[PDB]
C-alpha cells in the first residue's frame, strides 16, 4: 500500500530553506527517519547534499561527506536512516525535474521507500507549502497492494489537481502523493515564541510599555495635530453623503471611519491606562 | 421512573425509589409488568431480578411469563445477561423461561420476521453495482455492505454465492467487506452461523490470509453479546500469534480476531482477553495493533477497571503509531461509559494535549459518559 | 555595540537536540552555526552539531574534534559558498572551564569574533531560549547584545502554515517587577559592587512635579478628544441598524 508521511515541523522548514535560493538554480538534499513500511512513517532530519556537475543524480551522493555527518549527527540524534532525497527545480507543467527521470529507480535499488521532493512554488508559496514527490511504479496498479485507501485519493476532479497540468496520470502511473505534517511539544511554543504574526518577544513586559510610551516621540508626537487627523477622515466621509442613498457614490461611508477611528480611540484609551502604570511612585 | 432521571441527581436515592415500587408490584394482581422490568434494569440487582421470576412460579401464566423474559433480554445491559442465565441456573431458573434469556427464541425475532417480507427491489440495485469494476475497494465496499443491509437476518448469501464476478474483482484488503457482509447478513445465528465462515476458518485454509481475516469478524458480527461460546475460539488463535509476527496478512488474521473477540465480550469485563491482547499492544503493530485496543475497548464499557485507564493512556505517549495511537484513543473513550463527571480526569488530559489523535477520541468520551439525560457543562 | 539576527529554524532546532537523546545534567551539546560575521549585524543563516562529550564532576575534561568540521565545510563549499563559520552554540546556562576554552578552537576557522550563544534546554522564564553574547576583555568579560529575529520571504511564510492588547503586557509585567527584587536579593548572599552601582544610577532617572501635574490631565483631555469620536462612533453605531429598523417596516407591506 501507499504510504503515508508525516513531516516535522523542523525537517518541513529545513526543505523549503535549500531549495529556496533562484528559480533556474537546483539543489538536492538528504532525508533521514526511523519508519515502518505501511504506517509508522516520519521525517526527522534533513540536510543538503553536496552537488555534481549533472546536478540531481544517483553519482551526487557523496558517501565521504555523509558518512562524516554519521557521527557529527549522532551525538544530538540527528543520525538516522536514509529515507530519501529533497531536490529543488525550476518546474513545469509535467516532469518538474528536467534533469532527474529514470534516476529514480536508482533510489529504489537502494531503498524501496525513499522517494524525491520537489519543491513547486520556489518562493511562489501562498502559505499553504505545497509540495510534490515522486514514487516509482513501473509495472503495477492492476490486481497489486490497494494504495487508495489512505486520504484524499481520486486526485484530478475536472481540470484542477495540484500543478492542475498532472490532473490524474500525476508524474508517472499516479503515484498518489501523500503529505502530512506534524508538531511537537517543543515544536508549538517554539514557533509561537519566534513567528506568529510579527515578532515583538524577547522582551515580554517591555512590549507594549517601550512600543506604547517611549516612542511617542516616533508615534505620537503632536497629539494634537493627530487628533485633526482623526477629523480629516470622518470630515472625507461625513461631509459626502448624508442623505442615505447614492448621490455622491457611497453607501458605508458612516462606517468607513468607524472602525479606522475606533483603535485611535482605543490606543489613546490603553496609553491612558498605561500612563498611571508608569508608577511614578507618588502617594503622599 | 421518568423524571427522577432527569431531576434527582444522587444515584443511591433514586435507586431507593425503584425498590419501593417492587414491593407494592410484589403481588402481581394484574398491574404493570413493564414497570418492574425497567426496575431491574436499572438498578442491574442479582437479588430483585431473580425476585420476579420466582413470582411467576407461585402464579402460573405462559403469556404473562413469557412478555417479562422477552422484555429483559432485549433491554438488559452485557452484566445483567449473565445474571438472568448464569446466576439464574445456579439459584434455580424456569425450563421454558431459560431459553428465552439465552436469546434463542429472540434471534430468531430477527431471522423469521424478516424473511417473510423482504423485498430487495434487484431492479435498482443491479444497475449500481454493475456499473464498473474499479476505483479499488471504494466501489466494492458500497456496493457489499448496503447489499448486506437488505439480507440482513435474512442468510441469503446470494451476493457472495449466486453472483460470482463481483467477489472475484475484489483485492486483498476489499474482500474484508465481501466476508463482513456475511456477518451483517446472517447475523442473529446461533447455531449454523460457524458454517457460513466454515471454508475460511482457521484449519481450512482459505484462498488468501487477507480474506481469511475477515471470517472471524463476521462471528463477532453474530454472536455479539452471546458469544460466549466463541469467547475461548477466538481468544485461542491471538495467543498463537501473540508472540509476534512476519508477515503482514498473520496480523490481519489477527485483526479480525481482535475485533470479533471485542463483539462477543462486549460489555462483560474479561481479564483474559484484555491480558491476551495487551501482549499485542506491546509489539506494537500497525495493522493487527489497533484492533488490539479496540477488543480491550468493548471489554471494559460501563464501570470498566479504573487501573486500565491510565495504563492504555501511557502506552499512548509511549507508542507514537498512527494507527496505535488511533485505536488507544477510541479505547480509552469506551472504557469510560456512564460515568458522567468520574471520567473528567481522562477528559482533561485530552484536552490539555495538542495531538491530534488524543482529541479526536476526546470528544467521544464526552459523548459516551454524558449521553442520555443531557448536561449543559457537555 | 553588534547586533544578533538569528533565524527562527536554528532556534527550533537547537532545543530538538535535548529530547531526542534523553540527555541528563551530566552532559552538554555543543554545535556550530553559520553566517555573515563581516558587518555589524550577526545574522545565522544555518546550524549544525558536534559529538561533544563531557564530564559533570571535572571541569578539565571535555572532548571536542575539529576534523569533522573541516570534512563538513567541504560539504558547504559544493552547496552554499557564502556560508562561513561564525561561532558556535552551547546547551545548558551554567558556564564552566570546558565551555570558556573550547571558544578558542572554533577562533582558528572563524576570522571575526565567534558569537556566543547559551542555549537553555528547559525554556524555564520569559522569552528567548537562547541568549547571543560576545567575547571580548579588558578576563573575558561576556556581554548581552540585542536580539532580533528576522529571516527570509520563504522561511516567514512557511511557519505559518505550521500554526495554521493591553493586558497582555501587564501580565508579563507583574512578574518582572517581582523578578527584579529576587536579583537583588540573591546578590547581596553571593557577596557576603559592580551591579549595584549601576543599579543605582539607573533607578536615579514630588518636588519638581508640583507644577508637572497639569501636563497629566493636559494629555487625558487630548485623549478624551477620542473619547469625543467614540461617542461620534456611538451615534454613528445608533444610525447603522435604523437603516435596517425602517427596511423592517417596509417588508411588512410587502409580505
Amino acid at each position: 500500500t501507499k504510504e503515508t508521511v508525516y513531516i516535522s515541523s523542523i525537517a518541513l522548514l529545513k526543505m523549503l530553506k535549500h531549495g529556496r535560493a533562484g528559480v533556474p538554480m537546483e539543489v538536492m538534499g538528504l532525508m533521514l527517519g526511523e519508519f515502518v513500511d505501511d504506517y509508522t512513517v516520519n521525517v526527522v532530519d534533513v540536510f543538503a547534499m553536496p552537488q555534481s556537475g549533472t546536478g540531481v543524480s544517483v553519482e551526487a551522493v557523496d558517501d565521504v561527506f555523509q558518512a562524516k555527518m554519521m557521527d557529527m549527527l549522532k551525538q544530538t540524534g540527528r543520525d538516522q536512516m536514509v529515507v530519501g532525497w529533497y531536490h529543488s527545480h525550476p518546474g513545469f507543467g509535467c516532469w518538474l525535474s528536467s534533469v532527474d527521470v529514470n534516476t529514480q529507480k536508482s533510489f529504489e535499488q537502494l531503498n524501496s521507500r525513499a522517494v524525491a521532493v520537489v519543491v513547486d512554488p520556489i518562493q511562489s508559496v501562498k502559505g499553504k507549502v505545497v509540495i510534490d514527490a515522486f514514487r516509482l511504479i513501473d509495472t503495477g496498479a492492476l490486481i497489486n497492494n490497494l494504495e487508495p485507501r489512505q486520504t484524499t485519493s481520486n486526485t484530478g476532479l475536472l481540470n484542477k489537481a495540484n500543478i492542475q497540468a498532472l490532473i490524474h496520470g500525476l508524474n508517472r502511473h499516479y503515484y498518489s502523493l501523500n503529505i502530512d505534517y506534524h508538531k511537537t511539544a517543543k515544536e508549538t511554543k517554539m514557533l509561537m515564541n519566534l513567528h506568529k504574526e510579527q515578532w515583538q518577544s524577547g522582551l515580554k513586559m517591555y512590549d507594549y510599555e517601550e512600543k506604547e510610551e517611549s516612542n511617542l516621540a516616533a508615534t505620537k508626537s503632536m497629539v494634537k495635530i493627530a487628533e485633526q487627523y482623526s477629523k480629516r477622515i470622518e470630515e472625507e466621509k461625513e461631509l459626502t453623503e448624508e442623505e442615505l442613498k447614492t448621490r455622491y457614490v457611497g453607501r458605508q461611508d458612516p462606517k468607513k471611519h468607524l472602525s479606522e477611528t475606533a483603535d485611535e480611540t482605543l490606543e489613546n484609551n490603553i496609553v491612558s491606562v498605561l500612563t498611571a502604570g508608569v508608577n511614578s511612585v507618588a502617594i503622599k | 421512573l421518568t423524571l427522577a432521571i432527569t431531576t434527582v441527581t444522587n444515584s443511591k436515592f433514586r435507586s431507593s425509589i425503584l425498590r419501593k415500587s417492587f414491593d407494592f408490584l410484589m403481588n402481581m394482581p394484574n398491574c404493570d409488568y413493564l414497570t418492574l422490568n425497567k426496575v431491574v434494569v436499572n438498578l442491574n440487582d442479582a437479588g430483585l431480578a431473580l425476585q420476579l421470576f420466582k413470582k411467576l412460579k407461585e402464579e402460573n401464566d405462559e403469556g404473562l411469563s413469557a412478555q417479562i423474559a422477552f422484555d429483559l433480554v432485549s433491554s438488559a445491559s452485557q452484566q445483567l445477561l449473565e445474571i438472568l442465565v448464569t446466576e439464574l441456573t445456579a439459584q434455580g431458573y424456569d425450563p421454558a423461561l431459560l431459553n428465552i434469556l439465552s436469546g434463542l427464541p429472540t434471534c430468531d425475532y430477527y431471522n423469521t420476521f424478516l424473511l417473510n417480507n423482504k423485498n430487495i427491489d434487484i431492479g435498482l440495485l443491479n444497475k449500481s453495482k454493475s456499473s464498473l469494476d474499479g476505483k479499488f475497494s471504494l466501489f466494492h465496499t458500497a456496493v457489499s455492505v448496503a447489499n448486506g443491509f437488505m439480507h440482513a437476518g435474512t442468510t441469503d448469501n446470494s451476493f457472495i454465492k449466486a453472483n460470482l464476478p463481483w467477489l472475484g474483482k475484489a483485492q486483498n484488503w476489499a474482500k474484508f467487506t465481501a466476508t463482513a457482509s456475511l456477518g451483517v447478513i446472517h447475523k442473529g445465528n446461533l447455531l449454523e452461523g460457524k458454517k457460513v465462515m466454515a471454508p475460511y476458518l482457521p484449519g481450512s485454509r482459505a484462498s488468501s490470509r487477507f480474506i481469511k481475516g475477515g471470517s472471524l469478524y463476521g462471528l463477532g458480527l453474530i454472536y455479539a453479546g452471546f458469544g460466549r461460546d466463541t469467547t475461548d475460539y477466538l481468544k485461542n488463535i491471538i495467543v498463537e500469534n501473540s508472540g509476534t509476527s512476519g508477515d503482514e496478512d498473520v496480523d490481519v488474521l489477527l485483526h479480525g480476531a481482535s475485533l470479533g473477540i471485542g463483539l462477543a465480550a462486549m460489555g462483560s469485563a474479561n481479564i483474559e482477553v484484555y491480558e491476551a491482547l495487551k501482549e499485542v499492544l506491546y509489539n506494537d503493530s500497525a495493522t493487527s495493533g489497533e484492533a488490539a485496543a479496540l477488543g480491550m475497548g468493548l471489554c471494559m464499557l460501563g464501570t470498566g477497571k479504573p487501573e486500565a485507564i491510565h495504563d492504555m493512556f501511557t502506552y499512548s505517549q509511549e507508542t507514537q503509531h498512527g494507527n496505535i495511537t488511533r485505536g488507544l484513543a477510541v479505547g480509552l473513550a469506551l472504557i469510560n461509559y456512564g460515568r458522567q463527571e468520574l471520567a473528567d480526569d481522562l477528559i482533561t488530559k485530552m484536552l490539555a494535549s495538542d495531538e491530534s489523535l488524543l482529541r479526536y477520541g476526546g470528544a467521544f468520551t464526552i459523548a459516551l459518559a454524558y449521553a442520555g439525560t443531557g448536561n449543559n457543562s457537555a | 555595540h553588534e547586533k544578533v539576527t538569528i533565524a527562527p529554524l536554528v532556534l527550533l532546532s537547537a532545543l530538538d537536540h535535548y529530547e531526542r537523546t534523553q540527555t541528563k545534567e551530566n552532559k552538554r551539546c555543543v554545535g556550530v552555526i553559520l553566517g555573515d560575521a563581516n558587518s555589524s549585524t550577526i545574522r545565522v543563516t544555518n546550524s549544525f552539531a558536534l559529538p561533544f562529550e563531557e564530564d559533570e564532576k571535572n571541569s578539565d575534561v571535555w572532548f571536542l574534534d575539529h576534523n569533522y568540521i573541516e570534512n563538513m565545510n567541504e560539504m558547504c563549499k559544493k552547496i552554499n559558498a557564502k556560508e562561513k563559520l561564525i561561532g558556535w552554540y552551547h546547551s545548558g546556562p551554567k558556564l564552566r572551564a570546558s565551555d570558556l576554552k573550547i571558544n578558542e578552537l572554533f577562533k582558528k576557522y572563524t576570522q571575526n569574533n565567534p558569537l556566543l550563544l547559551i542555549v537553555d534546554v528547559k525554556q524555564q522564564g520569559v522569552g528567548l531560549p537562547t541568549d547571543a553574547y560576545v567575547a571580548i576583555e579588558q578576563e573575558k568579560t561576556f556581554l548581552h547584545l540585542p536580539c532580533t529575529i528576522e529571516a527570509e520571504e520563504a522561511e516567514e511564510i512557511g511557519v505559518e502554515h505550521l500554526l495554521r492588547i493591553r493586558l497582555t503586557n501587564q501580565l508579563k509585567s507583574l512578574k518582572g517587577l517581582q523578578s527584579k527584587l529576587k536579583d537583588v536579593v540573591e546578590y547581596l548572599d553571593k557577596v557576603i559592587h559592580t551591579i549595584l552601582g549601576k543599579l543605582q544610577d539607573v533607578f536615579n532617572l514630588n518636588n519638581l512635579q508640583k507644577a508637572l501635574t497639569v501636563k497629566t490631565n493636559d494629555e487625558l483631555m487630548v485623549i478624551y478628544i477620542s473619547n469625543l469620536v467614540r461617542s461620534i462612533i456611538a451615534f454613528d453605531d445608533l444610525i447603522e441598524n435604523k437603516i435596517q429598523n425602517k427596511k423592517i417596516q417596509e417588508q411588512r407591506v410587502k409580505d
